[PDB]
RNA sequence: GACUCAACACGGGGAAACUCACUAGUUUAAGACAAGAGUAGGAUUGACAGAUUAAUAGCUCUUUCUUGAUUUCUUGGAUGGUGAUGCAUGGCCGUUUUUAGUUCGUGAAUAUGAUUUGUCUGGUUAAUUCCGAUAACGAACGAGAUCUUAACCUGCUAAUUAGCGGCGAGUACACGUACUUGCUAGCUUCUUAGAGGAACAUUGUGUGUCUAACACAAGGAAGUUUAAGGCAACAACAGGUCUGUGAUGUCCUUAGAUGAACUAGGCUGCACGCGUGCUACACUGAUAUAUAUAACGAGUAAAAUAUGCUUGCAUACUUUUCCUCCGCCGAAAGGCGUAGGUAAUCUUUAUCAAUAUAUAUCGUGAUGGGGAUAGAUUAUUGCAAUUAUUAAUCUUGAACGAGGAAUGCCUAGUAAGCAUGAUUCAUCAGAUUGUGCUGACUACGUCCCUGCCCUUUGUACACA
């Protein structure tokens, strides 16, 4: 019978904690997020990732192996409470874990830098993005490290907005000769509901309508 | 009991563990040897962190390591082996292939 | 910082000295006065737990249960 | 015998660490959240905590 | 049969619609209804330092994590409280019910 | 580790053990996997007694039982490391800079070029904020907007774990007032918290190109964008951090270890130099009694209390471990017994402080100012208090009489004075980070010193 305080401190931990283990695990199939719905009676995860097919496994045999573990690691007093669901993401242009984790994949192979950059500047803008920027620092060819930059469209930096309507991740990659940083951030088409919820445009903009003729 | 050293696993704790991994699929493990015993198990962590390392170098298991814990799969060559090993008939499975 | 000085030989580690068919020199039997025990047998574990002879008392290595020889 | 790991730690640093790291300084305590001050900060925002003013 | 109704949530938006909801919903049966009451807010605050390191100028930041609570109270059966709070709540939102006869 | 701003109560760094990285010793394998050896006629594991060790580490020795293929020896190969390198890197933070800056399309300067203009003489603003002039016409980031808290609402929506009111019974007074108490018409002023509204320089008067704007008066809760904060462009620094990290490249080391632990010690050692502070030098005070009066907070796998047995075992995880009202004991610190509380419900807040206020004593005397340094006894935390953890009582009673050359912060509920909640926390704040209480003087400016920026100008500087 702890207080509420506790109870809510003990929900935030576990949320981070299954978060990490789950980004770790599906690395490789675009994995997005996750979402817990606890009841007393069973708590259901709601998983959300690109590649659904190879998540679900042989028959859905991979998806056992994961409901198994999350059970034994935070549930493990009782023995079947615990089921998971895999979900595919609607726009995956606008999903900045799925480019950056793209953009990983792509440069652990040996690809040039450039190109992988441009590539996905391509893919993000023509599902209508508004913007969108792409950044990667170290050792790219030389001994001394180094940042590149690469912009397209429209970005905003301050205030509230900024934090509504940017969607943002950072990732790094293993080379054989150091670490690099990704980093990859998305202004959405004007598509932000709001804190009172509902859909919003923009804290800048002052339209006149036209009089009735 | 004629009180051996510490980590210095009997037939019985290994056959145990052995039977949980078959049975189960899956196991997590806990990386502390200051633990009396798993939690579902009553054998010292200890000798679950040591015969588990030891499946792996051998390519039985694959790992991976979340904040403080381990996450134990079980391959088909483990399937295999655990057949061989705790002598079960061409039939039984565990319970992840359902 | 410095490298070691070492002016003492080390430690020994302790090896167990070996006697081949310690089991023979335990029991002995002839052809009149059948098996005959040549050590005793201890008091809380199971039978065949002998004990040593030692200068003084007996020993059993298993619960290490001590009596005085007098 | 065996000497290993018998001084007593009920109490003081040496007894908690943090709960990612493992390290031994500068825990948070309140609340029961017991993680160092550095992953903390980096994992605030998923645990629920937001920056006003 | 004086049930109480019980809310608590971290967002303002959910606990509110979960409120409206369920007070228009029981008003649709013809029954006795006590208005919400809205508990005090209560937050909870860390204050951490930046800089892994230990240079540069002294710089914090406040870290906030506030409660809303509310409270609804009317006379019906269980079973019929029990049907109506569950209709797969928004899941940041607690409900839990309890008989306050005494 | 860090050394001008931008190192020096900083590394959340208040170290008795632990932490720990340093000094002196002693153990351990928690040395994957592969190949060879060794071996059931036994690979190896453990240990009473005497010696021996700080040691109840069978550490080692004497002695001689137990154990059963788990291990052991050789060569490879992994693993760990608060070991080196922040001048090999990721991430994060500080600073330039919280200033007002930065870029692009087409046109023009070209009739070579690096590159210009747009981005400006002037007025105006907190602001490349605006007006306007014009070989430029238009756009984007930054500024602004946005977000959080504060200030107004007898109007709306609500009544618990909030109040007020209504109905009775009393205890005393004055011919209704104060308090105690059982019960429970209606209402939202006080308390709480959701949705809205309200300021636009509105109106009058003046200055200005009568543009952009500024100043005064009236009204108004409010007229310095009403107050305070959070966010923070392009480009940089060889700025700090590998001692936050199962973030990491390279180099070392790996059984007499630079891995992991156990015992004691050091980080605190004192002719001296520097930064942040606490207490003072008294009467606008010290001591002693009494009266009145805040805001933001916090709070529940181990050891511990009870039968059969010779300091140990088996036993309830039935009590207890956090804040603690109340009763009793004790000068005091504190101790013993028992409630409530996982909390708008109890601790505890129609009040959990101290500056204040009232009355008396002292009387310009290093003094009843000041309280360092020492002696003795008593309690509590802890396995352990010695180099004195903290607290209690009596005794002792130093410098200091307003601070030289220099130098810091600050414009209104602000400076200063006064106390308090949290962080660390078994025990310890003279430190940070918040909160409230009492509440001034002086300006309403300028470019003189210091710093930053722009224009013209000179340059043999470009690591500038
Ligand atoms: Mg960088
Ligand atoms: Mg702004
Ligand atoms: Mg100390
Ligand atoms: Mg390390
Ligand atoms: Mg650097
Ligand atoms: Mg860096
Ligand atoms: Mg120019
Ligand atoms: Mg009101
Ligand atoms: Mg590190
Ligand atoms: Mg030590
Ligand atoms: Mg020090
Ligand atoms: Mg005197
Ligand atoms: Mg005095
Ligand atoms: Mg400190
Ligand atoms: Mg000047
Ligand atoms: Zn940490």
């Amino acid at each position: 019978p702890i207080s509420k305080k506790r109870k809510f401190i003990n929900d935030g931990v576990f949320q981070a904690e299954l978060n990490e283990f789950l980004a770790r695990i599906l690395a490789e199939d675009g994995y997005s997020g996750v979402e817990v719905r606890v009841t007393p009676i069973r708590t259901e995860v709601i998983i959300r990732a690109t590649r659904t097919r190879e998540v679900l496994g042989d028959k859905g045999r991979r998806i056992r192996e994961l409901t198994s573990l999350v059970q034994k690691r935070f549930f493990n007093k009782s023995t079947n409470s615990v089921e998971l669901f895999a979900e595919r993401v609607e726009h995956r242009g606008l999903c900045a874990m799925a480019q950056a984790e793209s953009l990983r994949y792509k440069l652990l192979k040996g690809l040039a830098v450039r190109r992988a950059c441009y590539g996905v500047l391509r893919h993000i803008m023509e599902s209508g993005a508004k913007g969108c920027e792409v950044i990667v620092s170290g050792k790219l060819r030389a001994q001394r490290a180094k940042s590149m930059k690469f912009r397209d469209g429209y970005l905003i930096s301050t205030g509230e907005p900024s934090k509504r309507f940017v969607n943002t991740a950072t990732r790094s990659a293993q080379l054989k000769q150091g670490v690099l940083g990704i980093k990859v951030k998305i202004m959405l088409p004007t598509a932000i509901d709001t804190r009172t919820g509902l859909t919003s445009i923009l804290p800048d903009n002052i339209s006149v309508l036209e009089p009735k003729t | 009991l004629p009180h051996h050293k510490y980590s210095y696993i009997p037939k019985q704790n290994k056959k145990l563990i052995y039977e949980y991994l078959f049975k189960e699929g899956v196991i997590v493990v806990e990386k502390d040897a200051k633990i009396p015993r798993h939690p579902h198990l009553n054998v010292p962590n200890l000798h679950i962190m040591m015969t588990l390392k030891s499946l792996k170098s051998r390519n039985y298991v694959e790992e991976k390591y979340n904040w403080k814990h381990q996450y134990f799969i079980l391959n088909n060559e483990g399937i295999e082996y655990l057949r061989e090993f705790l002598h079960l008939p061409p039939s039984i499975f565990p319970a992840t292939l359902s | 910082k410095k490298k070691k000085v070492y002016k003492k030989p080390k430690k020994e580690k302790h090896k167990k000295k070996k006697v081949k068919l310690a089991v023979l020199k335990f029991y002995k039997v002839g052809d009149d006065g059948k098996v005959f025990r040549l050590k005793r047998q201890c008091d809380n574990c199971a039978p065949g737990t002998l004990m040593a002879s030692h200068f003084d008392r007996d020993y059993c290595g298993r619960c290490h249960l001590t009596i005085m020889k007098k | 015998g065996c000497i290993l790991n018998v001084h007593p730690k009920k109490y003081g640093q040496g007894s908690r660490q943090c709960r990612v790291c493992s390290n031994k300084h500068a825990i948070i305590r309140k609340y029961n959240i017991n993680i160092c001050r550095q992953c903390f900060r980096e994992r605030a925002d998923i645990i629920g905590f937001k920056k006003y003013r | 049969r004086r049930i109480r109704i019980a809310l608590t949530s971290k967002n303002l938006r959910a606990i509110e619609k979960v409120c409206s909801d369920i007070m228009k919903g029981a008003k649709e049966k013809n029954l006795n209804v006590s208005g919400p009451v809205r508990l005090p807010v209560k937050t909870l605050r860390i204050t951490t330092r930046k800089s892994p390191c230990g240079e540069g100028t002294n710089t914090w930041d406040r870290f906030e994590l506030r409660i809303y609570k509310r409270l609804i109270d009317l006379y019906s059966q269980c079973e019929v409280v029990t049907q109506m709070t569950s209709i797969n709540i928004d899941p940041v939102v607690e409900v839990e019910v309890i008989i306050t006869d005494s």
